[PDB]
RNA sequence: UUUGCUCCACACAAUAUAGAUGGAUACGAAUAAGGCGUCCUUGUGGCGUCGCUGAACCAUAGCAGGCUAGCAACGGUGCACUUGGCGGAAAGGCCUUGGGUGCUUGCUGGCGAAUUGCAAUGUCAUUUUGCGUGGGGAUAAAUCAUUUGUAUACGACUUAGA
RNA sequence: CAGUCAAGCGUUCAUAGCGACAUUGCUUUUUGAUUCUUCGAUGUCGGCUCUUCCUAUCAUACCGAAGCAGAAUUCGGUAAG
RNA sequence: AACUGGCGAUGCGGGAUGAACCGAACGUAGAGUUAAGGUGCCGGAAUACACGCUCAUCAGACACCACAAAAGGUGUUAGUU
């Protein structure tokens, strides 16, 4: 028959490997792998999202799972416009990692009152699920 | 500076201390390792040393120069009543080792028996096993529930038993009681055997059998205060020694600046817990059979 | 609600120290959800009480109470400064202290 | 230096099936089935077309690039023993005692007793593993043939027939004496 | 933060969550380490084998029942090396240790809690991949200890059944998503999730 | 610290005799200014005869990267002292600026050679850009075309010392 | 030897808490791998998806949480009975059938709060013990002294003794 | 007491076993050098007795080497049970 | 013996422990800042951020200082011709 094995792969740092900085002035930004300078450090550009063009760390970067097509050392403005075209931002804004980080942002900037209306509205929510599970 | 001439050490050094035992009747420490193919037997039997005699028998040794010959040997004489069956116990396994979950007892106990677990036994009310008996006279109304529990856990079953005091010849009327361990087939079936055989006697022959090689668990004649001369062996000081010959000389160096555990001193000799193996069942001799 | 608590929970975990020298004047607390001296400048100022229990009442209260307040961050690990009216007694060591959301600056 | 990717391409021949969980390489083929733990190596494996899998280290040493080609030669051997089989052929080797070796079955294990080695009256008896199959080669003289999948096996109990006919207390360049391993080969060679 | 916090330690270095827990102890934390025949020691099995000798060999001279008592089992190992990084000579120390308990396998107080872990003490994050190390249960049978066999049967039975309450309660949540799955996205789910939850 | 590449331009103390000496001029790389000028005229010291007293330095200035975001090869030929002898060698680094490649030799000699910043001489960096003039296997491994690898194992650091369920180490 | 002793409940009184202030909220194994769904050739399978922290989840509104009413609401939850089990590693805890009763913030109401005066932990959790009350339950031994001698310097120890 | 080098010895063959000319060390058990403690006193030689420890292992266990055919030996390893 | 600085005659912080080393010399207190030394836990203070090297069946781990050498090793790393 057939030869089987789990595939194993993840997340390959590579030239227009998109990476999410988690460490420093960005710390939170998406940027473009734009070299490979070493094992431990690669030259990254971030122009849409706001990082600035830079050799950082792989540890300072957390590896995402988009890729856009770029040549290898290509210019701020190439990275931009590549950017653009393959919508990488709005490709990272529907997963759910970029939509729990916005969830974490909003329910941090949730106010007292706000507290108070999720807890109405929790209450709500629980005695109709808890009906339906009896009901269902 | 080293020792001028080496010798061997005075005494065994895993027999320590040399302590009087914690009692009279020595306790089996460990008992023979499971098999649960063979049928469920009694692992050990009590029995009243009486005395030493000869006996001379054709010893057949390939090879020795006394073969098929007669020789002449010391032997022991054990008097062995058979051993009353008065409840049992169960030990589950645990990861700090064997504890005993229940012990169940016998519907009616023997008077030596209760005899043992009293003290001023004449001036007592007898009360003894007395609502454990008001607890028993029923099927299973108290007792098969705590025999289902020794069955559904307690890996390790013992049966506790105890000797007849009355028909071996001294003077105590005080029964020894004793766990002996059930060593076949599974923990139910231990169970078994022991719900048939409570309040039922069981005989020597039927646990030893002739020409059996088995181990003596007793502790040993007491001899009180002892020297180190005797209590150990030590070679003895010359006569014109000041201040006694029946000693050890130096009992340590300068330093370290203590004696030491291993050093011979003077103390109790005898009464010690002893189990010696390889002893060969000469016979099993019945008593009702002159 | 069931919860009724209106202040931060903190240990404390020992007295300002050298290797071995103490200081029981000020004492070094741990608040609890506190893990940086950047997070920990919140607290800088605040009220901290240690209440205690004893068997004699005194005033109509069996429980008292030794107050103190936050003077400074300490280390890099969220662990701020108290100083007390009282030494805090050193049995108190990793007990519970209670600091409180005033003086407010929100 | 941590080389940033070693790769060896492991060939697969068109009768056989691998399947590789985590660490766990299975060897299916018409001999039977051969499983290998390798939770040891911590190596990566990527199957590529059913007939070649490539095994890889990314930013391993010396050390470990090494460990890479030792676990490519084992999945290899596991290959070798599942199409085609390992035969090593033993032969007797004694000056003046004749060697008497034979197979006895004590509770179904398939026991190899070496009886007469020197001349002394010890039995020497080694076990026989899983999967080791024990003939006593006619046509040729003084012969054992140990043959099986698992040459890890086959070889193990060849050595240990070795190291069973030792000699001791003598010149071991004048007393040549014992069974040695002459060929060690494929059961179906030539096919 | 907790009363009690239980710590798996199946997967932990010893020395490091020895000094997480003592320094925990110390500020005033009860905790209860379970699975102490699962901790790990960096380095091969025989280095740390010959690291326990070296402890065995001393003993107080003229009398051994006075020395370093070795203890054998692998929560007293842990223990042992926790006591060595709490002064437990004081009183706080002796406080700090009381507060500490340590088991093999689950027992029945804990097996029915949730465990926890502590990353900065754990082995796959904490080692190198590729650097040798040991188990406790398996060096403290080496050294002495009577009763990895007993854990090991004990360890499986609580597994089998904490498995089946896995599954039982795998079972009750699916049943509960599945019937509120029209209880949900309703209007109220809409505000809560315009509102962060 | 951060190194900074500094031109200094030194010359002798004017004399009467002859006024306007040679000039000469050093790349430097150094924590500051007040060691960049140390640094000047201790190679000064040892190339020509002049000294601090003897002499005056008329320009320092701090060099840029000409472009420091754009990944080139630097060779470095050093010289050093080990606790034996005195040895040339030659490095190469993979790096965005001469000063990064100059502090990352620094600390690749430490941890290679033990070799302490006094004990160092750097000869020449020397900025390469064409393939098959990088030697090193270590930088000839990461010019391969169209380079991509993974990050296995990856650690995740924690801010709560207690954690409640098993870490991933997927990438 | 006037209510000695044990268990349950609570009129009180006392000494203190290594330190309650909503919740110790349970798969296992692996980590160069897994979790959860779905599909099947039920396997080391195909497909989808998740992680990148518990910033989670549960619980959370009411005099420290009062008194009264209503509305698709027969679902949550406390107490107290009963029922069927499960749990021996240190189980002493976890599920479960059913009958009462209280609340319900799931939605809408009516009334009360003050004055502790501008904060003072502002007293609400127990760990034990004592003294009593009302409902049961059973009516011992040990030591000394004498004896013994399988024991013993003395204690201690085998033993016996209405 | 143990190493390094290797001119030679070993019928030839430096290194089986040795090993000169040189050179590097370890030890504090069989000597000095010093004068820190003790002269309001630490009882000195040797033996006897007894315990324990070290290993640089004489014997015994199991091994490797030889100018080890066997026998007996010799050189080493783990080893102080 | 020479110059200086110290202990004697001097506590304090550090070197675990020390008469002399390091820091620094002292009235009784308070706040802040540091020195030498440190920041896993003992123990106050980052299981900090970087780049490497190392795996030791006697690892190594901080000056005075509480030791180690010659000679070797396809262990592994870097480098020269």
């Amino acid at each position: 028959t057939d030869s089987i094995v789990k595939a194993s792969n993840w997340r390959l740092v590579e030239v227009g490997r998109v990476v999410l900085i988690k460490k420093g002035q960005s710390a939170g930004k998406l940027a473009a792998i734009v070299e490979i300078i070493d094992q431990k450090k690669v030259l990254i550009d971030g122009p849409k999202a706001g990082v600035p063009r830079q050799a950082i760390n792989l540890g300072q970067v957390v590896l995402t799972p988009l890729t856009f097509a770029l040549p290898r050392g290509a210019r701020t403005a190439t990275v931009s416009k590549k950017w653009a075209a393959a919508a990488v931002c709005e490709k990272w804004a529907a997963s759910s990692w970029a939509k729990k980080i916005a969830q974490r942002e909003r329910r941090a900037a949730l106010t007292d009152f706000e507290r108070f209306q999720v807890m109405v509205l929790r209450k709500q929510k629980r005695y109709t699920v808890k009906k339906a599970l009896a009901k269902a | 500076s080293h020792r001028k001439y080496e010798a061997p050490r005075h005494g065994h050094l895993g027999f320590l201390p040399r302590k009087r035992a914690a009692s009279i009747r020595a306790r089996v420490k460990a008992f023979p390792k499971d098999d649960r193919s063979k049928p469920v037997a009694l692992t050990s039997f009590l029995g009243y040393k009486a005395g030493m005699t000869t006996i001379v028998r054709d010893l057949d040794r390939p090879g020795s120069k006394f073969h098929k010959r007669e020789v002449v040997e010391a032997v022991t004489v054990v008097d062995t009543p058979p051993v009353v069956v008065v409840g049992v116990v169960g030990y589950v396994e645990t990861p700090r080792g064997l504890r005993s979950l229940t012990t169940v007892w016998a519907e009616h106990l023997s008077d030596e028996v209760k005899r043992r677990f009293y003290k001023n036994w004449y001036k007592s009310k007898k009360k003894a096993f007395t609502k454990y008996s008001a607890k028993y006279a029923q099927d299973g109304a108290g007792i098969e529930r705590e025999l289902a529990r020794i069955k559904k856990y307690a890996s390790v079953v013992r049966v506790l038993v105890h000797t007849q005091i009355r028909k071996t010849p001294l003077a105590q009327k005080k029964a020894h009681l004793a766990e002996i361990q059930l060593n076949g087939g599974s923990i139910s079936e231990k169970v078994d055997w022991a719900r048939e055989h409570f309040e039922k006697t069981v005989a020597v022959d039927s646990v030893f059998e002739q020409n059996e090689m088995i181990d003596a668990i007793a502790v040993t004649k007491g001899h009180g205060f002892e020297g180190v001369t005797h209590r150990w062996g030590t070679k003895k000081l010359p006569r014109k020694t000041h201040r006694g010959l029946r000693k050890v000389a130096c009992i340590g160096a300068w330093h370290p600046a203590h004696v030491m555990w291993s050093v011979a001193r003077a103390g109790q000799r005898g009464y010690h817990s002893r189990t010696s193996i390889n002893h060969k069942i000469y016979r099993v001799g019945k008593g009702d059979d002159e | 609600a069931e919860s009724h608590r209106l202040y931060v929970k903190g240990k404390h975990l020992s007295y300002q120290r050298s290797k071995r020298v103490n200081n029981p004047n000020v004492s070094l607390i741990k608040i609890e959800g506190v893990a940086t001296p950047q997070d920990a400048q919140f607290y800088l100022g605040k009220r901290i009480a240690y209440v205690y229990r004893a068997s004699k009442e005194v005033r109509g209260s069996k429980i008292r109470v030794m107050w103190g307040k936050v003077t400074r961050t300490h280390g890099n690990s969220g662990v701020v400064r108290a100083t007390f009216r009282n030494n805090l007694p050193a049995k108190t060591f990793g007990a519970s202290v209670r600091i409180f959301l005033y003086p407010s600056n929100i | 230096m941590k080389y940033i990717q070693t790769e060896q391409q492991i060939e697969v021949p068109e009768g056989v099936t691998v399947s590789i969980k985590s660490r766990i390489v299975k060897v299916v083929g018409p001999r039977g089935t051969l499983t290998k733990n390798l939770k040891h190596i911590d190596v990566t494996f990527t199957k590529v077309n059913n007939q070649l899998i490539k095994v890889a280290v990314h930013n391993g040493g010396r050390k470990h690039v090494a460990a890479l080609r030792t676990v490519k030669s084992l999945v290899d051997n596991m290959i070798t023993g599942v199409t085609k089989g390992y035969k090593y052929k033993m032969r007797y080797v004694y000056a003046h005692f004749p060697i008497n070796v034979n197979i006895v079955e004590k509770d179904g294990a398939k026991f190899i007793e070496v009886r007469n080695f020197l001349g002394d009256k010890k039995i020497r008896n080694v076990p026989v593993r899983d999967g080791v199959t024990i003939e006593f080669s006619t046509n040729v003289k003084d012969e054992i043939v140990l043959s099986g999948n698992s040459v890890e096996d086959v070889s193990q109990n060849a050595a240990d027939l070795q190291q069973i006919c030792r000699v001791r207390n003598k010149d071991i360049r004048k007393f040549l004496d014992g069974i040695y391993v002459s060929h060690k080969g494929f059961i179906t060679e030539d096919l | 933060v907790e009363p009690v916090v239980v710590i798996d330690g199946k997967g932990h270095l010893v020395g490091r969550l020895a000094s997480v827990v003592a320094k925990q102890l110390l500020n005033g934390q009860k905790i209860v380490v379970v699975r102490a025949e699962e901790l790990n020691i960096s380095g091969e099995f025989f280095r740390n084998k010959l690291k326990y000798h070296d402890f065995l060999r001393k003993a107080t001279a003229f009398n051994k029942t006075r020395g370093p008592f070795h203890f054998r089992a692998p929560s007293r190992i842990f223990y042992k090396a926790l006591r060595g990084m709490v002064s437990h000579k004081t009183a706080r120390g002796k406080a700090a240790l009381e507060r500490l308990k340590v088991f093999e396998g689950i027992p029945p107080p804990y097996d029915k809690k949730k465990r926890v872990v502590v990353p900065q003490a754990l082995r796959v994050l904490r080692l190198k991949p590729g650097r040798k190390y040991t188990t406790l249960g398996k060096l403290s049978t080496s050294v002495g200890w009577k009763y990895e066999d007993v854990v090991a049967k004990l360890e499986a039975k609580r597994k089998v059944s904490s498995a089946e309450y896995y599954a039982k309660k795998r079972a009750f949540t699916k049943k509960v998503a599945s019937a509120n799955a029209t209880a949900a996205e309703s209007d109220v789910a809409k505000q809560l999730a315009a509102l962060g939850y | 610290a951060h190194f900074k590449e500094y031109q200094v331009i030194g010359r002798r103390l004017p004399t009467e005799s002859v006024p306007e000496p040679k000039l000469f001029r050093m790349r430097i790389f150094a924590s500051n200014e007040v060691i960049a000028k140390s640094r000047y005229w201790y190679f000064l010291q040892k190339l020509h005869k002049v000294k601090k007293a003897s002499g005056e330095i008329v320009s320092i200035n701090q060099i840029n990267e000409a472009h420091p975001t754009k990944v080139k090869n630097f060779g470095v030929w050093v010289r050093y002292d080990s606790r034996s002898g005195t040895h040339n060698m030659y490095k190469e680094i993979r790096d965005v600026s001469r000063v990064a490649a100059v502090e990352t030799l620094y600390q690749d000699m430490a941890a290679r050679h033990r070799a302490r910043f006094r004990s160092i001489h750097i000869l020449k960096v020397a900025e390469i850009e064409k393939t098959a003039d990088v030697k090193r296997q270590y930088v000839k491994q990461f010019l391969t075309k169209d380079l991509k690898f993974p990050l296995p194992h990856r650690v995740q650091k924690s801010t709560k010392t207690f954690s409640y369920k098993r870490p991933s180490t997927f990438y």
